[PDB]
């Protein structure tokens, strides 16, 4: 398949209690393989993965320098954006930082990203094309053209097309035992009376990874949309991901109703019905 | 500014066996700004040591964590997820359905 | 790896 490596990065001011709280994650697919957090007593970017720790001294040696340098540019941009806005020097804002790159099957670039968030709001973007950006708006405008006139689009595209697949690859060799997996959902139904005349089909999916997933109810083969609820994919805290699907049904109609589970571990999808 | 009210839900790592070991979880997301307060609760009793994932967030900018404890359910104990955020006038809870 | 910035 295809894989991506995303690091997210996030910095909020808390003014009269010392620097900005940062906080950094790596990803490679759905897997966390490293942290950094400015309020933890290592002060190092540190392993969230086993297959990064086979990484020697100067991968953490560099990797932490890289990411403090990030969290003081990210201090300074706090006090700029503050400026920018208008805003008190009492209140608690919040920058994140998403950027991260998707390789093919053959492991070759497909996409890079790079996207800026100010309280929880987009900021500014690199453009699909790796050598332009979006403001979202007049505070933005200025960024882009501080950006346009120092070439930040030309170090984007450079580390997107080069460390960034490069390493990404090597992760992908490195923890291929674990992130090469796809574990299919294991998959059940339960069945719940709400009533004399109505029950809650449960329709389950547990143990997958990745995380995407699709549970459909059908009632004679039709999506049902009225009278289901889809939770939220959620982890299990084990490296796989959770998911349920419940429609409300006539009591005696429970055989009519089909759960569609689709996922890239499945060699076929599956197809779940109420048996009593 | 905008800032978005936490979503929760309570479940296990696996399927609750009573007197087996298992995880009690609190998953915590689609919340913005990131500072927030999770208690996991036995019988109305705060749960010391429990433990939370490193602080990511989605497409739409909203943050997610992970709470969780080792446990051994039993019949008759009640657990519950407790939350407090900016964006509520009162603590959340959400009770533990065993199929939830 | 992270990335090897222009300030805002």
């Amino acid at each position: 398949g295809s894989h991506s490596m995303r690091y997210f990065y996030t910095s909020v001011s808390r003014p009269g209690r010392g620097e900005p709280r940062f906080i950094a994650v790596g990803y490679v697919d759905d897997t966390q393989f490293v942290r950094f957090d400015s309020d933890a007593a290592s002060q190092r970017m540190e392993p969230r993965a086993p297959w990064i720790e086979q990484e020697g001294p100067e991968y953490w040696d560099q990797e932490t320098r890289n990411v403090k340098a990030q969290s003081q540019t990210d201090r300074v941009d706090l006090g700029t954006l503050r400026g920018y806005y208008n805003q008190s020097e009492d209140g608690s804002h919040t920058i994140q930082i998403m950027y991260g790159c998707d390789v093919g099957p053959d492991g070759r670039f497909l996409r890079g990203y790079r996207q800026d968030a100010y309280d929880g709001k987009d900021y500014i973007a690199l453009n699909e094309d790796l050598r332009s950006w979006t403001a979202a708006d007049m505070a933005a405008q200025i960024t882009k053209r501080k950006w346009e006139a120092a070439h930040a689009a030309e170090q984007q595209r450079a580390y997107l097309e080069g460390r960034c697949v490069e390493w990404l690859r090597r992760y992908l060799e490195n923890g291929k035992e674990t992130l090469q997996r796809t574990d299919p959902p294991k998959t059940h139904m339960t069945h719940h009376p709400i009533s004399d005349h109505e029950a809650t089909l449960r329709c389950w999916a547990l143990g997958f990874y990745p995380a995407e997933i699709t549970l459909t109810w059908q009632r004679d083969g039709e999506d049902q949309t009225q009278d289901t609820e889809l939770v939220e994919t959620r982890p299990a805290g084990d490296g796989t991901f959770q998911k349920w699907a419940a429609v409300v049904v006539p009591s005696g109609e429970e055989q009519r109703y089909t759960c569609h589970v689709q996922h890239e571990g499945l060699p076929k999808p599956l197809t779940l019905r109420w048996e009593p | 500014m905008i800032q978005r009210t936490p979503k929760i839900q309570v479940y296990s790592r696996h399927p609750a066996e009573n007197g087996k070991s298992n995880f009690l979880n609190c998953y915590v997301s689609g919340f913005h700004p990131s500072d927030i307060e999770v208690d996991l609760l036995k019988n109305g009793e705060r749960i010391e040591k429990v433990e939370h994932s490193d602080l990511s967030f989605s497409k739409d900018w909203s943050f997610y964590l992970l709470y969780y404890t080792e446990f051994t359910p039993t019949e008759k104990d009640e657990y519950a997820c407790r939350v407090n955020h900016v964006t509520l006038s009162q603590p959340k809870i959400v009770k533990w359905d065993r199929d939830m | 790896v992270v990335v090897g910035g222009v300030g805002k």
